[PDB]
């Protein structure tokens, strides 16, 4: 295939602009975003009952759609917690790869038929069913500066005005909506319903008969009337659509002829539909969208519409409507995309260095210049057809490829100026005969590294889905650039090398060049002296590699592992939690000192505080609340002490002395969508008839033990929340039926004071929304306000609640936790430092089964793939290095000559665990695929040394110790250039700091210095390894000459 | 300060702790925002050590909540028998009534547990005081149908 | 597909604006684009104009007086002039629809509406005019 | 049966509509309204996709809001049909 | 129409560079396929 390209140089040129018309042209359609899936996916069923408790929740909603979740493919578990907020959440969760429609599409199928079942209430509350394991595109916030609009106000503009403009705009998925729309709010009065006696009851059949929507049929209605002449519609009753309409709602005509009108027993305004969560942005009242990406579509399009779309809106906003965004992930997409190429495009120019420095003509620097990026661009076509994207992971592998794709380039470029210059053949003549001395290599590298990286791609779970965006990325680009080996740079050395005359080493040249080029001649020579002193006495050094080996067990055994570096993304995370019983005032002054603090000892860094009061991370009530952090631009954070893990610390330290509360700070994992990353994910399950009660003590004896052993577990803890003190109040059912008072009427009347009813729906401005009745504040705070409300009997007397109702204090879960379809407590909880998750885990294990009968547990989570999963590392790379033997068998045709190239593994491995141990980094995704990128370019450098050496002895002729230095001379200056370049160009990642550093330190550091100690050490022992091997291997006549 | 450290520690059944904050000057008597004393957390949840170190701490034995409802009230509703005496032998009032004027003996005698009623009504529990509905002990037994307290 | 030849507009009301400001600045639209039949030929709606219809108020304070439910009165109009699905009969041996209307003469012309009487708590039959009035307005016929 | 444009609009268009989110491959979404009680949502995706998807995903989304619906709505069947397909035959029935 | 004129041109930008391309692969020149690709006006006159 070369000599036909070397004969067509033209048609070589086409396939190669035709595979960069192809990559170019994929870069402009592809998809970006930060990451591609890797969460499993995950879909959601919430639903909401107005006034409920958690356990009216769960035991009228949740358990009643959990026994319907069966008969659905690829789960792999299911939770939810039921909250006294009356909000529920069954989240189900499948295996990676299951398409995320056809798991919601059975969800929502079985979902359904339990609908009939649900309490009206939750079934007029929409129950809904969504993909919830996608990640937040952006975050909208809308403030209005003119200080006219309560959160309420704002909450109804985004919902009227922008909410749906922003499901349409491109490529967005997902949207959830800070509050909601307003509801008429009727806001009802105890003293004035007894006074004219009437109840909740009255108000509530009075809207829903005086506010309502009637088909009254036609005049001139069909079939008609025989000569019948006017046919017009009949409008009879509309929907309400004011205050005032609500107010002149005629509930009663006294005796006397007066009018009791709705206005005379309660205040009418447009309010929320709800009142548990406080938005504030910088201490100010906020609405807002929290926006997720949809599946394969491009984050840098679909936030470039959005904010061009709420550009389309901003004249028609009210005076002081302000967009602002404390959340987006484009610009730290952007900075990576800039760092990549800068990456790519600066390892382009320290090649053509060394391509200058060693060869010493613009001519044969202009190859590399070429193939690299042919390459380079072609591997995003290669990618579109498998369909993946342009993200973090991709864009990593693809400079985790530069070592290889750039060695492929100097292989062929440097053969044919060696050939040139030892035999003086002409460019053409020598592009050939060196082409022909390594495209059999070539191919069979290809093979070998398909093998390497290959396996990686079957990883199960998240992991697997991470490894799988290297995996193919690194093959790919690695098939392409053998392709461009054989097609364009052989045409390219034959049609733009000059010739060299024939034994010209560049020694007579003036000035620097002539001093390099006679130094290299010097070192070579000392190089193959040394070697020729090595090979006299290999025993020794077969000792000096097994030290290597036990080495690198002893660091490899000794470093820690992690999942993927944390990253200064520019925003970070604050959570509050108060007390039981805790009001939404007290948690708003902690709040406002949270917010009060970022905007001044954090003047320089933060730029806006996001403030929730309701909804915390251990779960949902008064006593709750986070705070979202973003801020400054990484440029204007310079140092060590402005990036996120600096300004966490000192937050939590100063939120230390806070007394009503109890403040920390962290920062967000790279993949959000995943969360955890670090520590255990544990579920204490009860599985007899057991009670929440006796759950929650198993709990705290197994939490108690734990604590117990702070070798091992620390910061074992629970994941929800701990019962508080609620208000039990009975109804006396014998004297509720003396009286006359009718049950129906009793609960009625204290749900939809105390909690609230959807009565029926009114039309604002044209558009639909809510009517709420629901007792005003003042009178339903305290018990003593219970007293305050009166039932009409059935004779006509109003009854007060003290008459047939008592009450006491008890215990009760705000917050009630199931796993799987029974009672369960999530503990969370990490490994003791320099303990080994997997072992933290057993003993958890070993603590939960001392717990009473009837309990169980189960992982989850991140754990949860662990317990599946660790059986998988050694078999795939058994099977790696089977293939890689395999198909060096078949590259040399021999089944023992591939063990002198397997050797060279730990010679890089080493390296590179010193550089990480070194550096204090951790086994991370991005070290063990430098890894990978380590040992594949060792074993290329090995391979194309042992086949010099071979093919000398075979088609040559020449002895054992002739043809090993005799190859390692060749490939001395090859493997220097390329390691020369790839060293240096992988240096501003190794001790990069600011965005994305993280990940670029993590896949610097392990490939430094496995670049440098593979190259110092094959040099010297793969010229053993060869001789060792090919003399215990052997039968006759192999350390002397021959015909 | 200590007086928040101490309801937790006896809600927990955290035995030194309490010893260490009673040492610590902690309020045998501090309340929390329905009025439950460290003793009426150890006698709802059932730490009898707890009961013990308080009351002999001088913690009030007769404290009421904002509802009326006392320790012995929650003891004699929840089974704790040993609890219920150590109560009762330190001076529980008996025949307390909450602001529905329910008596331990009504608490008790609502669940079934038939050992707690012979232990008040032998500390002179009134068998016929009444709640707020005329109801009696006796009523409530012959509402639950349990022969043997009737 | 049909289509092809010509535009395919809309005009969308995205501010508090009703049907009435909305078909309003359609007309604008219209006379505008009909100013330019160098431009614009046969610009026009796709939808209906707004046609008479009969608006009939329930005086809420007669029927409370009247001991007249508001609920005998919009299922005794609403049957009567629309028609009510009531429930399932069998034809045949195959389930069918039932349905309640008054007879044609007794549902066609404004005078009909007296002629419908309902009973109040006690037993009176009250004549639909003792609680009611009406007047002609004018109102969409399709709304899009 | 029996109501008007606007009390259809009102009671049942802008009820269906407001749950019309989350859906993918959306283009743009139409409806009418008219004095024959009589309401259609049509919802057009881009060429391309599968259309078993989108009305798979617009009978969830619909369900969602079906009890929101007045029982009238209810009884007489709320239908949900893939509608850019062309017609094949139109047969009439008469008696001679 | 609105989101779909930015189209022909740039698709046949493509297809006239893919076209010089092969031509220049057949032919073995970057010129020889100009004297092939200027008879594309000769009936596309006629078509009008």
């Amino acid at each position: 295939m070369p000599n036909f390209f070397i004969d067509r140089p033209i048609f070589a040129w086409v396939i190669a602009i035709i595979i960069m018309l192809a990559g170019g042209l994929a870069i402009l359609k592809l998809p970006v975003a930060q990451y591609p899936t890797i969460a499993p996916p995950a879909v959601t069923i919430s639903a909401s009952y107005p006034g409920a408790d958690a356990k009216t929740v769960q035991d009228t909603v949740t358990q009643v759609i959990e026994q319907n979740m069966n008969g659905i493919d690829n789960l792999m578990y299911m939770s939810s917690n039921s909250d006294s907020t009356g909000t529920v959440q069954i989240t189900l969760t499948f295996e990676s790869g299951t398409d995320a429609d056809i798991a919601q599409v059975q969800v929502q199928n079985k979902l359904q038929l339990a609908m009939p079942l649900l309490p009206q209430e939750v079934q007029q509350q929409g129950v809904s069913v969504e993909k919830s394991s996608s990640s937040f595109l952006m975050v909208v916030g809308v403030i209005n500066t003119d200080g006219t609009m309560t959160q309420e106000d704002i909450s109804d503009y985004v919902a009227a005005n922008m909410k749906d403009a922003i499901s349409r705009t491109s490529g967005v998925g997902d949207v959830q909506l800070f509050g909601s729309q307003y509801a008429m709010r009727i806001w009802m009065n105890p003293n004035e319903l007894n006074k004219f006696q009437l109840t909740p009851v009255d108000v509530i059949t009075a809207i829903k008969a005086q506010n309502a929507q009637v088909a009254a049929g036609q005049l001139g209605g069909t079939p008609p009337v025989k000569g019948q002449q006017l046919n017009a519609s009949i409008i009879a009753q509309t929907r309400l659509t004011s205050t005032e309409e609500f107010g002149k709602i005629l509930l009663k005509v006294n005796q006397d002829g007066s009018r009791v009108l709705l206005r005379d027993v309660a205040k009418i305004e447009l309010g929320g539909e709800n009142y548990d969560i406080i938005a504030e942005f910088n201490g100010q009242p906020a609405s807002g969208l929290g926006i997720k990406l949809a599946t394969g579509a491009n984050a840098l399009d679909t936030a470039a519409a959005i904010r061009a779309e709420l550009a389309k809106m901003e004249p028609f906003f009210p005076s002081g409507l302000k967009i602002v965004y404390p959340y987006d992930t484009t610009p730290f997409v952007k900075i990576s995309i800039h760092e990549v190429v800068k990456t790519l495009v600066e390892a382009i120019i320290l090649v053509f260095l060394v391509m200058y420095l060693f060869l010493q003509n613009f001519r044969a620097t202009l190859i590399p210049t070429i193939a690299v990026p042919v390459v380079l661009l072609g591997t995003f076509a290669v990618l579109a057809a498998f369909g993946f994207s342009i993200n973090t992971l991709t864009m990593f592998g693809m400079v985790l490829a530069i070592g290889l794709l750039v060695d492929d380039a100097i292989v062929v470029v440097e053969n044919v100026e060696r050939v040139m210059a030892e035999e003086g053949l002409p460019p053409k003549e020598a592009t050939r005969k060196s082409m022909g001395q390594i495209q059999g290599a070539l191919v069979g590298i290809a093979m070998v590294l398909s093998a390497v990286f290959v396996p990686m791609a079957f990883f199960g779970g998240s992991t697997g889905a991470i490894y799988r965006q290297f995996s193919i990325t690194i093959v790919s680009a690695m098939a392409l650039s053998v392709l461009v080996a054989l097609i364009l740079t052989p045409a390219l050395c034959a049609t733009m090398l000059k010739p060299i005359a024939k034994g010209d080493h560049g020694e007579g040249k003036k000035g620097f060049f002539g001093w390099f080029n006679r130094m290299f001649e010097k070192s070579t020579h000392h190089y193959t002296d040394s070697v020729g002193g090595i090979l006299r006495s290999t025993g020794r050094y077969l000792v000096l590699y097994l030290i290597i080996v036990v080495g690198m067990a002893y660091l490899f055994v000794r470093l820690p592992s992690s999942f993927l570096p944390d990253e200064d993304q520019g925003v970070f995370m604050t959570m509050v939690q108060l007390p039981a019983g805790a009001t939404q005032e007290r948690t708003q002054k902690v709040l406002n000192e949270v917010t009060h603090y970022y905007l001044t000892k954090e003047k320089n860094n933060v730029e806006s505080v996001f403030a929730w009061n309701g909804f915390g991370f251990a779960g949902r009530g008064q006593n709750t609340g986070i705070a979202f952090v973003s801020l400054k631009d990484w440029a204007d954070r310079p140092g060590e002490e402005n990036k996120v893990e600096a300004i966490t610390m000192r937050a939590t330290r100063a939120f230390s002395q806070i007394k009503d509360a109890m403040v920390f700070a962290f920062n967000l994992p790279a993949i959000v969508e995943l969360g955890t990353a670090t520590g255990f994910d544990f579920e204490l399950i009860d599985q007899a008839g057991l009670g929440h009660e006796k759950l929650t003590q198993a709990r705290n004896q197994l939490l108690a033990e734990a604590a117990k052993h702070p070798d091992m577990l620390t910061s074992v803890r629970p994941n929800g929340l701990e019962d508080t003190p609620q208000f039990k109040i009975d109804i006396d059912q014998e004297k509720a039926q003396a009286l006359g008072v009718s049950i129906n009427d009793i609960n009625t009347t204290l749900g939809a004071a105390w909690g609230g009813s959807y009565v029926n729906d009114f039309i604002d401005r044209g558009r639909v929304k809510k009517v709420y009745v629901m007792s005003e504040a003042k009178y339903r705070m305290l018990p003593d306000d219970i007293g305050d409300w009166y039932v009409r009997a059935a004779d006509g007397q109003m009854v007060p609640f003290s008459a047939f109702s008592s009450s006491r204090w008890e215990y009760g879960s705000p917050r009630l936790e199931r796993y799987n379809g029974l009672p369960s407590m999530e503990i969370l909880g990490q490994a003791a430092p320099g303990k080994s998750t997997g072992e933290a885990m057993e003993l958890m294990e070993q603590l939960a089964s001392k717990l009473p009968t009837g309990v169980g547990y189960d992982w989850t989570g991140m754990s949860y793939q662990e317990r599946l999963s660790g059986n998988q590392a050694p078999s795939l790379y058994a099977i790696s290095l089977i293939v890689v033997f395999l198909c060096l068998a078949a590259l040399y045709e021999s089944w023992s000559i591939p063990f002198s190239v397997m050797l060279v593994v730990p010679l890089g491995v080493i390296g590179a665990l010193l550089a990480a141990t070194f550096r204090g980094l951790t086994n991370d995704v991005y070290f063990q695929v430098g890894l990978l990128t380590t040992i594949g370019l060792s074993a290329k450098n090995a391979i194309l040394i042992v086949e010099f050496a071979k093919d000398l002895m075979d088609k040559e002729g020449k002895g054992l110790i002739e043809a090993t230095l005799d190859a390692v001379r060749m490939r001395l200056r090859p493997i220097l250039m390329t390691s020369l370049a790839f060293i240096l160009g992988v240096m501003p990642l190794v001790i990069s700091t600011g965005a994305g550093s993280g990940a670029q330190n993590a896949v610097g550091t392990g490939v430094m210095g496995g670049m440098v100690t593979a190259t110092v050490l094959a040099i010297f022992f793969v010229p053993v390894f060869f001789v060792v091997v090919r003399r215990r291997f052997s039968r006759k006549n192999e350390d002397i000459e021959h015909s | 300060d200590l007086g928040k450290k101490l309801l937790e520690a006896a809600r927990a059944g955290r035995d030194d702790e309490v010893r260490i904050l009673m040492a610590n000057g902690a309020d045998v008597n501090a309340a929390d925002v329905v009025g439950w004393t460290p003793l009426h957390l150890a006698a709802y949840w059932g730490h009898l050590e707890i009961v013990e170190v308080l009351l002999k701490n001088g913690a009030d034995v007769n404290a009421y909540d904002t509802l009326g409802s006392t320790p012995l009230h929650l003891a004699a509703h929840f089974g704790h028998l040993e609890i219920v005496e150590v109560l009762l032998k330190n001076g529980a009032d008996v025949n307390a009534k909450d602001d529905n004027g329910i008596t331990p003996l009504h608490l008790a005698a609502n669940r079934g547990h038939l050992e707690i009623v012979e232990v008040l009504l032998k500390y002179g529990a009134d068998v016929n005081a009444q709640d707020k509905f005329g109801k009696t002990a006796f009523d409530i037994s012959i509402n639950n149908g349990n022969e043997d307290l009737a």
